[PDB]
């Protein structure tokens, strides 16, 4: 995360660590949906041309987390995964359309003060929350600047974006399953996303039943923080379906 | 830095 | 889940974050 500030303990208890076995290292962000189900960005898993293709027994996910590189004894699990579930329709070749993937863990994780799931939004949630002005929070042990690791869990609190601005930003073809955030060139905030954060939520707070609701995944952008470019989310609404299905399938 | 030792039951 | 999205240590003990109330100001 770029310019954003140490999380509270107990912030964002669905925040997940995807933790590469060997060599042991951060890969991406992800999030608890329930006690067995972790949600994450399907590019965090498979994107051929950056030679990445990892599969259950390549990682290990951490759940309870704060600080980035300590084992936090006590407080922390660790889980192993049972099954990856990747978007059928992800497009990797051009844009990340469908950025998005289900991790079954082994067994469940039990709850505590720090380890709880994020709600999923229903039609009504999303229609009135996806508005352009509205903030959500990002939340990630990301890069601090595009070109260094924080110390503890970071976190940022940016506006969504007016589609046509999001379309005028780059030069790549953005569809309905995606959304960019961020500050404009004028508002004289800044904040973004970066290396390391992806697969990461971006939640959003109702304020009609007071609950956290996981409305994006980091899913890409260019660059971090540059002046006039958004970061690019996946829409979890858009895709609640496939997701619904794949949970009650499988 | 790097991260630290992780008990080596999560590692098999 | 039943009890998803109501954190341990602020909506069920009714204590908020630092930075929420940005969020909420912003929902018109
Ligand atoms: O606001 C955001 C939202 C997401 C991201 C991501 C993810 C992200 C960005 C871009 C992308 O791919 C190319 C972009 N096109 C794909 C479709 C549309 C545009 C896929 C995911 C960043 C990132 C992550 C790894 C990387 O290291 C490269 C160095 N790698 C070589 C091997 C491993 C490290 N460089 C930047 S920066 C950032 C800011
Ligand atoms: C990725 O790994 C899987 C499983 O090992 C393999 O079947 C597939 O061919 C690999 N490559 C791609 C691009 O999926
Ligand atoms: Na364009
Ligand atoms: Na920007």
């Amino acid at each position: 995360i770029v310019e954003g500030s140490d999380a509270e303990i107990g912030m964002s208890p669905w925040q997940v660590m995807l933790f590469r076995k060997s060599p042991q290292e951060l890969l991406c962000g992800a999030s608890l949906i329930s006690d067995r189900w972790v949600l994450t960005a399907a590019h965090c898993l498979l994107y051929p041309p950056w030679d990445k293709n990892f599969t259950e027994n390549d990682l290990l996910v951490r759940i309870g987390k704060h600080s980035r590189t300590r084992y936090e004894r006590n407080i922390e699990k660790i889980s192993m995964l049972e099954k990856i579930y990747i978007h059928p329709r992800y497009n990797w070749r051009e844009n990340l359309d469908r950025d998005i993937a289900l991790m079954k863990l082994k067994k469940p994780v039990a709850f505590s003060d720090y380890i709880h799931p994020v709600c999923l939004p229903d039609r009504e949630t999303a229609a009135s929350l996806l508005q352009a002005g509205y903030k959500g929070r990002v939340t990630g042990w990301g890069n601090l600047k595009e070109t260094g690791q924080p110390s503890v869990l970071q976190v940022v609190n940016l506006p969504i974006v007016e589609r046509p601005v999001c379309k005028d930003s780059t030069r790549i073809r953005i569809t309905d399953n995606m959304f960019c955030a961020g500050y404009k060139p004028d508002e004289g905030k800044r904040g973004d996303a970066c290396e390391g954060d992806s697969g990461g939520p971006f939640v959003m707070k109702s304020p009609f039943n007071n609950r956290w609701y996981q409305m994006g995944i980091v899913s890409w952008g260019e660059g971090c923080d540059r002046d006039g470019k958004y970061g690019f989310y996946t829409h979890v609404f858009r895709l609640k379906k496939w997701i619904q299905k794949v949970i009650d399938q499988f | 830095g790097d991260f630290e030792e992780i008990p080596e039951e999560y590692l098999q | 889940e039943a009890d998803c999205g109501l954190r341990p240590l602020f909506e069920k003990k009714s204590l908020e974050d630092k930075t929420e109330r940005e969020l909420l100001e912003s929902y018109i």
